[PDB]
């Protein structure tokens, strides 16, 4: 039955702010999403030069 | 309707092809050619058209339209080393695109692998006649030469050389048709490009295991064409340090000498990417049988398909096909080495050896192991 | 139509008329001292010239005639031994023979 | 005959992928040119325009410049004249035409030196140790006669005569004009001489690669990010029961 | 599966698909000629186009003479020039009443 | 033209993913990564290497056998 | 004899298809024969095979296998479509004789 | 918190996206430019005619 | 006058130990063929063997001695 069906763990995966699962991921959702933007911002500065 | 990218006549087509397009989610860096290839015929007609731009067909001025074009014009000599290099990195993915597909079995995609088949002898003609254009040394008599082998066709061959040279003799009349020749090529093979990816698309990308990924495609974008972009920077290192840092490292500094008519000279040895099938040729030491070896050596791709006898698709689980294809590619560069030495001994007898090498694990020895390998599975 | 289209069209491809037609060259014999071989231009393609020592216009008379590609006898080939005169283009695949 | 020579390595102070020209060397190798090689070798492709900003002042060129009688013309008359040299015009050839020159030099023609480093196996290792490794022949080996015995040279035998020996000039610069010193500077200025791009080539290659450091792994990051959704994807099978 | 190979291959199905069985108004007249006329015009311009470029050289010194040797030496030459050079202007004709019908036939629309 | 939809019948089975903000990009570098990177190498070296290895050699041999035929035999001179 | 029987063993582990979970019948390319027979295959067999496949597929996009604990046996692996393809073949050869009858 | 800054202010709008794509570039450009050629020239001193120069130039 | 660092360190490397070998093989070849009238040998071989080694070694340090 679709009781018995439980999401795996990911915490081997997981990054370190979202590891506790007792703690609102929210928080820390500005920083994990402005770092990868931020890659990828220069990423295209990088091709703009 | 309900959106633009699905319905409009040319998104429809961009969406079909690029960013809807049901990608297996597991290919392998053995699959980012496909486009390496795709930008190498772009940035090739690009800098060429630049290049063309400052180019003169014509023997009293060809040579030094180029030196003008290196030394005189703006950046001129990094788009002629961009050109001259790009063929290179041209053929360099093209061969490995070649690779995989014999590795995985690709080439069970019949119109898609004959198609390819037609890209390379297109991209190897194109390649010949660019050369031609800075009309040096090598250029001359690499013309000399490869328009010559189709006099070994019986009663008109030699007819045909006419045409290849609009005289008697390679000459002008000759450069200005082969800079045409060249200046058109690129877009037939851009064309032909066309026509693969359509064959292709009928089926879909194969994939590493050689078994069906319906259960498991992916939308082209955004894992394909990110990971493609990272490919294309890759290939991009090595391309511009040495066109940037070792420009004429891939290239015959013999070039460098306008053609002379009246002498050959002494140590003349094909563009790299010519080499094994120039090795292949001097193996046989008659004309025709050289010729028809070369023809062969090319156009042999042709059979592949016919030769798969294997009940798997790829040779990820067939270790002993696996052998034979490592083999298959130290045998090129054994030829490939061997085309750049004298015709001497040992290397005469190691070519012919290697030649001889070449043909039977096509012909042979594959298709038999592959017979052999469905035994050992009980099949 | 069709046939003579083609027919004119693919003979556009064939040598001009520019495409002359020229004569001889003369050469002195004496620019040209035993045992050497010189080249000059002509017609296109190299001709050469060469002055044969008879320490070789031995060898190329004493050999097995019966043994060769295209047959022919030496003598046959030139007429004065110690000169030999022939176009210097490979028949391979024209380059030249050194 | 059939075996050769091939040159030493010498350690070019432009050699490395990041290393410049020596443009006083370059300046150096010039006058060796003008002065001693341009006699007998034609340097087609190079104007004194491209000395300037490189070698040497504007002015400087312009009057090197000068010191070359060009013809010109037609005039209004439709005939040809001499007049001084221009920034604009190219070096001077030493022959009319190569029939001239090998009439000149014994049927020997002298190549064109512009893209001489390149044209030859070795570049300026080659080229410098041709003009310094001339010598007597080996014995069992006689050298026709107009030819020099030079081991570096394909045959051994060459047409041309050690162009340069010590004081041969005097480098305005107070170089000791040794010959070996002569030949480094010369083949210096062969090589800008067959690509003046040299230099910035280079500088472009500099930043090229940092460019493609910083881009490839930006671009790794991103390729990864996307796909991580699928590297750690975890399935199952849970039929009916 | 599709029955005949004119329908189901993925080129011919194209040839079949735009110039067979393309479906037509049964009345279209001859001003509805000229799109074709136009498409064969810009193959007879491609081809006598090339045809001419292997004679030709780009440059002031030579461009005008190479002409002329084209159409005085070159066999035919004369011909390929000239049917370039008319085909331009048949290209010019055609254009022009290929516009025309569309604005008085509303297919502008 | 379109293909999501048709491509296979498939039943039972299930996935979990993550977004890839929650994740690592490169996670387990140590622990998972190199250590695969490796069992991949070990598992095809013997493979590929073999062919290769072997035309390396037959190169220096053929390079080194055409040299030393450049060579003198002084016994063609003793006389 | 007993010969090619531990060959077979032996070339059954040096393939590895077991180490991504496959059985030698997964692994099979699928051509028209193949095809057909995949289509007779009972509901959980096809089903199952479905599952090995896609998570072979992931184990590939993931460049990993399954743990040696998990690596079929070679005496364990179930040729599951051998025999109805072996009657698809059957099946077309008579056909294919007969109409040329 | 600059990543929050920055996402919050930079990155979550495609616009500012863009706009700080753009900046970058310019304030990259300088920067990079600037010091990759003194990397260069420092690598390569006194070999250069902005080295030599001087003693050919005026006073 | 003056003295070209190329015939200083010419010198100083033909003291080497390979030169010196060679230079004796050549010496020796040069002996055998001067002599050895209506011959047929050559003394290239060796003095290429030599010079390989002497200049190899001579352009190692020339160079700095160069401006
Ligand atoms: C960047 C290099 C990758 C580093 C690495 O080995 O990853 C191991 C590891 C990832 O381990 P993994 O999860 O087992 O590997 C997954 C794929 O191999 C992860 O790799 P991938 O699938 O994302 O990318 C593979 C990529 C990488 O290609 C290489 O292997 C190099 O190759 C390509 O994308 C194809 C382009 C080839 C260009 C060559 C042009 C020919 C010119 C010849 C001259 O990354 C690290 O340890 C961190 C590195 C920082
Ligand atoms: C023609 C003249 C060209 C001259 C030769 C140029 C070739 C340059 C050297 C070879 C470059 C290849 C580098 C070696 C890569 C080693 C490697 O990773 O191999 C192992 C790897 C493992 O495969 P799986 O079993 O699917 O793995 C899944 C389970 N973990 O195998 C592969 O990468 C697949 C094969 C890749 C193709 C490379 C072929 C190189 C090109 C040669 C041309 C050959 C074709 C014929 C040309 C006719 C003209
Ligand atoms: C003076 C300095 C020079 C001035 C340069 C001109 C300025 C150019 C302005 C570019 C504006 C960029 C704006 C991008 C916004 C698009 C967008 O939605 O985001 C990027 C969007 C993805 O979305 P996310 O980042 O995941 O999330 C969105 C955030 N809310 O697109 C991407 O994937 C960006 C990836 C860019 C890299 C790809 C190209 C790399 C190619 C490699 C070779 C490069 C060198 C050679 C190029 C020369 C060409 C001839
Ligand atoms: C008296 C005329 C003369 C002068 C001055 C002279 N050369 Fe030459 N040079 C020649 C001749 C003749 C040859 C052709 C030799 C041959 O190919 O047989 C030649 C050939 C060369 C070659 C090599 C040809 C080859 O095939 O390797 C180079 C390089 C060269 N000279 C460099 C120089 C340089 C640099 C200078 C000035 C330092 C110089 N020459 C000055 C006459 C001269
Ligand atoms: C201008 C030349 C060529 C270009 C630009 C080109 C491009 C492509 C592209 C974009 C792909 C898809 C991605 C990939 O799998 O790499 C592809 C696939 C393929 N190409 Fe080419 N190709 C060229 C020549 C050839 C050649 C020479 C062959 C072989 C004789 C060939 C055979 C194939 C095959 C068999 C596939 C199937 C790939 C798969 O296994 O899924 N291609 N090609
Ligand atoms: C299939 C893609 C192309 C390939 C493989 C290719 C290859 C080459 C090669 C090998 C040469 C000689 C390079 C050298 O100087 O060493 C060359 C020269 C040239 N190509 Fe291309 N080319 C391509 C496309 C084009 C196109 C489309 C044009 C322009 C319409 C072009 C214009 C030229 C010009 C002007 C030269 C002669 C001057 C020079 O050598 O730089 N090429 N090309
Ligand atoms: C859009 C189709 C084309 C048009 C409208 C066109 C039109 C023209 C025109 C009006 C001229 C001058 C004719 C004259 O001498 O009076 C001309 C000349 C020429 N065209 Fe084209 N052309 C076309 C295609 C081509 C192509 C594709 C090529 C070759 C790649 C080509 C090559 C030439 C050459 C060589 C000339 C100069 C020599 C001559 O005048 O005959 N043309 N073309
Ligand atoms: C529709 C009408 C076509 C009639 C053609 C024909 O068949 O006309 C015949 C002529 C052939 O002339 P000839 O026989 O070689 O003259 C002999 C002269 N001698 C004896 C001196 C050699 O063709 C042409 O050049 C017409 C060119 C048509 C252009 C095609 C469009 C692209
Ligand atoms: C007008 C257009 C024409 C006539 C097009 C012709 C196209 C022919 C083929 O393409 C399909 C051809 C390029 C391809 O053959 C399969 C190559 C692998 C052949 C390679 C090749 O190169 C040489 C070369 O480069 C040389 O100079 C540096 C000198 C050469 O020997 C002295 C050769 C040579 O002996 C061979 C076999």
């Amino acid at each position: 039955v679709h009781n018995d069906v439980t999401v795996p763990d990911f915490s081997a995966y997981r990054r370190e702010d979202v590891m506790d699962a007792t703690t609102s991921s929210q928080t820390s959702s500005e920083d994990r999403k402005g770092f990868s933007y931020l890659v990828t911002a220069t990423a295209c500065v990088a091709t703009a030069y | 309707a309900p959106n633009i990218r699905k319905s409009h006549p040319l998104l429809k087509m961009i969406n079909n092809s690029l960013i809807d397009l049901p990608a297996p989610s597991n290919i392998s860096a053995w699959w980012n050619f496909g486009s390496l290839l795709a930008v190498c015929l772009m940035t090739q007609i690009l800098t060429g058209l630049l290049l063309a731009m400052h180019y003169t067909a014509d023997t009293s001025l060809a040579f030094s339209s180029v030196a003008h074009t290196c030394r005189n014009v703006q950046y001129g000599w990094l788009i002629r080393n961009l050109h001259a290099n790009g063929a290179s990195f041209f053929f360099i993915c093209i061969f490995l695109h070649i690779g995989r597909g014999l590795y995985y079995g690709s080439y069970l995609y019949k119109e898609t692998w004959n198609t390819g088949v037609i890209l390379l002898l297109t991209l190897m003609a194109t390649a010949f006649v660019g050369y031609v254009l800075p009309w040096g040394q090598m250029s001359f008599w690499g013309a000399t030469v490869i328009t010559n082998l189709f006099s070994a066709i019986p009663y008109i061959g030699h007819t045909l050389v006419e045409w290849a040279w609009g005289g008697f003799s390679v000459d002008n009349p000759t450069l200005t048709r082969f800079f045409a020749l060249h200046f058109l090529l690129p877009f037939a093979i851009a064309g032909i490009t066309i026509i693969h990816l359509t064959f292709l698309h009928e089926s879909g990308s194969n994939n590493p295991l050689g078994i069906s990924s319906d259960s498991d495609k992916i939308p082209f974008h955004p894992y394909y064409s990110f990971k493609d972009i990272l490919g294309l920077t890759l290939m991009l290192t090595p391309f511009l340090t040495l066109a940037l840092f070792s420009p004429n490292l891939l290239g015959d500094p013999e070039n460098f000498t306008p053609a002379n008519p009246l002498v050959t000279p002494p140590h003349i040895k094909p563009e790299w990417y010519f080499l094994f099938a120039y090795a292949i040729l001097r193996s046989i030491p008659n004309k025709l049988g050289g010729v028809l070896a070369l023809a062969a050596s090319v156009l042999i791709l042709f059979l592949i398909p016919f030769l798969h006898k294997s009940k798997q698709r790829t040779m990820t689980f067939r270790p002993l096909s696996q052998t034979l294809f490592w083999l298959l590619v130290a045998n090129l560069l054994i030829l490939t080495w061997i085309g750049s030495q004298p015709v001497e001994h040992p290397f005469i007898i190691i070519g012919q050896m290697a030649s001889l090498s070449y043909f039977t694990i096509l012909l042979i020895l594959f298709p038999t192991i592959g017979t052999l390998e469905n035994k050992m599975l009980n099949y | 139509a069709a046939k003579n289209v083609v027919t004119q069209f693919i003979s556009s491809l064939s040598a001009s008329a520019d495409v002359l037609a020229l004569s001889k060259i003369e050469i002195k014999l004496s620019d040209i001292p035993e045992g050497k071989n010189v080249a000059f231009k002509w017609r296109g393609k190299p001709l050469f010239v060469r002055h044969r020592t008879q320490a070789e216009i031995n060898q190329e008379a004493e050999v097995d005639v019966s043994k060769l590609r295209d047959p022919q006898h030496d003598l046959d080939r030139v007429k004065k031994p110690e000169w030999v005169i022939l176009v210097g283009v490979c028949t391979h695949l024209g380059c030249v023979p050194i | 005959g059939e075996l050769e020579l091939h040159p030493p390595a010498f350690p070019w102070s432009h050699g490395g992928p990041l290393s410049a020209l020596d443009h006083s060397s370059v300046r150096r190798g010039f006058q060796v040119y003008k002065q001693v090689c341009s006699a007998c070798h034609s340097m087609d492709y190079v104007a004194f325009r491209n000395l300037i900003g490189v070698t040497h002042t504007e002015a400087e060129a312009k009057a090197l410049a000068e010191e070359v009688e060009v013809q010109d013309g037609p005039d209004e008359n439709g005939e040809l004249f001499m007049r001084p040299g221009k920034i604009s015009d190219y070096f001077p050839k030493p022959y009319p035409n190569p029939e001239a020159a090998r009439a000149a030099n014994n049927g020997a023609l002298p190549p064109d030196l512009s893209y001489i480093v390149n044209a030859r196996h070795g570049g300026e290792d080659y080229v410098f140790s041709l003009l310094t490794g001339y010598c007597d022949p080996p014995a069992g080996v006689v050298v026709r006669e107009g030819l020099h015995y030079n081991p570096y040279f394909p045959g051994q035998a060459i047409g041309m005569a050690p162009p340069i020996y010590n004081e041969i000039l005097e480098y305005d610069d107070g170089t000791p004009a040794t010959m070996s010193q002569i030949a480094k500077d010369v083949c210096t200025f062969l090589r800008w001489a067959a690509e003046p791009e040299h230099d910035q080539r280079k500088r472009m290659g500099l930043k090229m690669l940092l460019i493609s450091a910083l881009l490839t792994s930006l671009l790794y990051y991103m390729k990864r990010h996307k796909w991580s959704v699928l590297k750690s994807r975890k399935m199952a099978y849970r039929p009916p029961k | 599966m599709a029955p005949n190979i004119r329908k189901s291959h993925p080129l011919l199905k194209m040839i079949n698909n735009s110039l067979i069985d393309l479906p037509a108004p049964s009345n279209i007249s001859a001003w509805w000629n000229f799109g074709s006329l136009l498409a064969v015009c810009l193959m007879t311009q491609i081809l006598t186009g090339l045809l001419l470029a292997m004679h030709y050289t780009a440059d002031t010194s030579l461009a005008f003479s190479s002409v002329a040797h084209t159409c005085r030496n070159v066999q035919y030459g004369w011909l390929i020039r000239n049917l370039h050079a008319n085909g331009a202007s048949f290209f010019f004709i055609c254009i022009f009443l290929h516009i025309g019908r569309g604005l008085y036939y509303g297919s502008y629309l | 033209g379109i293909h999501f939809g048709n491509l296979a019948r498939v039943r039972h089975i299930i996935t979990y993913s993550l977004s890839p903000f929650e994740q690592r990009a490169i996670p387990n570098i140590f622990s998972d990564a190199l250590p695969n990177v490796w069992r991949r190498f070990s598992s095809q070296v013997f493979k590929v290497a073999p062919p290769f290895l072997g035309a390396y050699l037959l190169y220096s041999w053929g390079t080194q056998e055409f040299e030393r035929l450049k060579r003198k035999n002084p016994a063609d001179y003793e006389n | 004899g007993r010969l090619m029987d531990r060959i077979r063993k032996w070339y059954y582990n040096a393939a590895g298809f077991n180490k991504y979970g496959l059985m030698r019948d997964d692994t099979l390319y699928e051509d028209d024969d193949v095809k057909e027979a995949l289509k007779r295959l009972p509901e959980d067999l096809y089903n199952e095979r479905m599952f090995r496949i896609k998570r072979a597929l992931d184990l590939s996009l993931k460049h990993r296998i399954l743990p040696k604990e998990q690596w079929v046996k070679y005496e364990e692996d179930k040729p599951y479509l051998e025999p109805y393809l072996k009657e698809v073949i059957r099946e077309r050869l008579e056909r294919e004789a007969w109409n040329k009858k | 918190a600059l990543l929050r800054q920055a996402y919050s202010a930079l990155f979550r709008r495609t616009s500012t996206f863009a706009l700080t794509v753009v900046l970058g570039a310019v304030l990259f450009e300088r920067a990079f430019d600037q010091g990759a050629d003194a990397i260069f020239e420092h690598l390569n001193e006194g070999k250069l005619w902005k080295h030599i120069k001087h003693k050919y130039e005026a006073s | 006058e003056l003295v070209d660092p190329l015939t200083t360190i010419r010198e100083h490397c033909e003291q080497t130990e390979k030169c010196v070998k060679a230079r004796e093989r050549l010496e020796l070849c040069d002996a055998r063929v001067s002599s050895r009238s209506h011959t047929e040998e050559q003394c290239t071989e060796e003095l290429f063997d030599f010079l390989h080694a002497r200049d190899h070694c001579v352009a190692h340090k020339l160079f700095n001695k160069l401006k």
